[PDB]
């Protein structure tokens, strides 16, 4: 947490998030009815030190 | 002690404000409609007398880029990307009118439109569609509402989207990650943007984050460099004082 | 005066402006 | 007077060591998610100023008080903490790392200098008491 | 008041469903998110577990 | 007369 | 769900970034511990004469 | 009460509690 | 009166 590795963690877990759905998509492809997951992400909230 | 420990002290901090903002943005490198920020250091030299000698730096955000991004193809109709230099227009989160690039439509139950959580703004305002209908959007933003059971001949316009033009340099980044006019651009340009009927977009692509990632990679072992030399600055410094210090025995 | 020496009035105060007006 | 010398730098030493004491408590908790009170830790500094109330200019350095530091506390998202807000964000100190070294060790240098001006003092005042045998 | 000091304490556990791995046995079973299965704890007293 | 002494107050900052 | 067994919930990612975190933490207060011995000798030497 | 100072009473014994109860 | 000197009086403790 020095502010720089929270952030590239956050991205990471985010990257990991998005294999896991995509593994979840290709394990269920002989499956029947079965519609593919899509990820979606969004940035937090931004942080204002000093306004212009 | 001199204060040349709190010159590289302070390029030391903005070093790891500006990885801090780059990490930030590799982060976001698969959000759909994402605007890399611009980082840039800057120098502010100390005035005073006698001799000007020291002048200090802070990293500043010089805004964002609006290179438009990458185009990925999911064949849904509700997917939209803009033309460059187009923004679409949503309600805020405090009942403003913000700007976005997110093209990810959603449909709630009761049947409005929604981009991130954030209602969609059209010409008659928020967007509601009739409830559980397929939805078409046009090139120059017309919805057209397809109501299942009925045949396709009912397929009828039902309300446009806003699509305004903005360059980088009238938009700043709110605090929600919502673009809104700056205060120059706004007083000159009115509170609302009036849609410009000449903004096209595409249904059926989704566009990505422009973060360039070469760039990053620059910036980060720039900044390792920099953080390493200001460093070796702070050290040399405090070892001077060190010895300085002995002129005060005996 | 020169630098190091002593004089009869205050230095001015000492500010760092990020951008001037 | 050379006596009160070592008033001043009395006060200048434990000053200093205040100041380097909260320093070594902010580098400590530089990770602290929560503290008693369930609020996080703020980044303390001290307050240096003069002391030189009977009619002077210089007299010394005393703290006046510990203040909190007001820029940004950081937030993190995670929904699953209890101490998150409505949006799922947590405060973290706004310590910075960098700064705390460097007041680590100017606070050193500077406690070594009236270390070194005390030493001295006394030594001139051991000289004085042998005026003229 | 300028000492304040740290100390590292466990605030529970994380209950974030692990990974499943599919083996071929009638007995291995999996429960779904906030859900446990219950046994007899060593000391007569009653254990939760996944 | 006197404040923070150290890095908060030997860092450039927005005006008041 | 009956034929399927469930491993651990342990995040790599968490545990690598804390163990970073922690080392670099330590090697600070390590430091600060260094500074604070080198700071109490001269102070011993005051007592001198 | 100044730091540094002479007082006749006693100082307050500290306590550093890790829990508000 | 007094106690362990150092490292283990100087350390948080659970109240007891």
């Amino acid at each position: 947490m020095i502010s720089s590795l929270w952030i590239a963690k956050t991205g990471l877990d985010a990257q990991q998030t998005n294999m896991d759905v995509i593994a979840n998509n290709l394990a269920n492809v002989s499956t029947n009815g079965f519609k593919r997951q899509r990820a979606v992400f969004e940035d937090l909230l931004y942080q204002t030190i000093r306004q212009p | 002690m001199d204060h040349a420990i709190y010159t590289a002290m302070g390029a030391a901090s903005q070093t790891l404000n500006q990885q801090a903002v780059t990490a930030s943005n590799l982060a976001n490198a698969s959000t759909p409609g994402f605007r890399a920020q611009l980082n840039a250091l800057r120098a502010v030299p100390v005035d005073g007398l006698s001799l000007a000698t020291r002048t200090l730096v802070t990293a500043s955000t010089p805004g964002a880029d609006m290179t438009p991004g990458q185009l990925d193809y999911t064949s849904r109709p509700l997917d939209v990307a803009l033309q460059q230099d187009g923004w679409l227009v949503v309600q805020a989160a405090d009942g403003a009118e913000g700007y976005t690039r997110n093209g990810n439509i959603q449909v709630g139950p009761t049947g409005q439109l929604t981009i991130q959580g954030h209602p969609v703004i059209g010409e008659g305002g928020p967007i509601t569609v009739p409830e559980g209908s397929e939805i078409t959007i046009a090139a120059d933003g017309t919805i057209s509402a397809l109501n299942p059971g009925d045949p396709p001949n009912t397929v009828a316009p039902v309300g446009r989207l806003k699509l305004v033009k903005a360059e980088g340099n009238e938009v700043q980044r709110s605090d929600d990650g919502l673009f809104r006019l700056t205060a120059e651009a706004q007083a000159e340009r009115g509170a609302v943007l009036a849609a410009d009927p000449s903004i096209r977009i595409m249904s059926g692509v989704l566009e990505g984050s422009n973060v360039k990632p070469v760039e990053a990679m620059t910036d980060m072992i720039a900044n390792a460099r920099r953080f390493e030399m200001q460093m070796k600055v702070i050290t040399s410094v405090d070892e001077n004082e060190g010895r300085a210090n002995q002129l005060l025995s005996m | 005066g020169v630098p190091g020496a002593l004089s009869n009035q205050p230095a001015p105060p000492n500010e760092a402006p990020i951008a001037t007006p | 007077a050379l006596l009160n010398i070592f008033d001043i730098a009395g006060s200048a030493l434990a000053a200093q060591s205040k100041r380097l004491n909260v320093a070594a408590s902010n580098l400590a908790n530089a990770d602290s998610v929560t503290g008693p009170d369930g609020q996080p830790y703020r980044a303390k500094q001290v307050v240096f100023q003069v002391d030189a109330a009977p009619g002077q200019a210089t007299g010394g350095v005393k703290v006046a008080s510990v203040i909190e530091s007001q820029a940004p506390e950081k937030l993190v998202y995670e929904p699953g903490n209890p101490l998150a807000d409505a949006n799922g964000y947590v405060k973290m100190p706004n310590v910075d790392v960098v700064g705390e070294m460097v007041n680590t060790m100017s606070a050193s240098r500077s406690y070594q200098a009236n270390i070194e001006v005390l030493n001295t003092v006394k030594s001139m005042m051991l000289k004085t008491l042998t005026l003229g045998q």
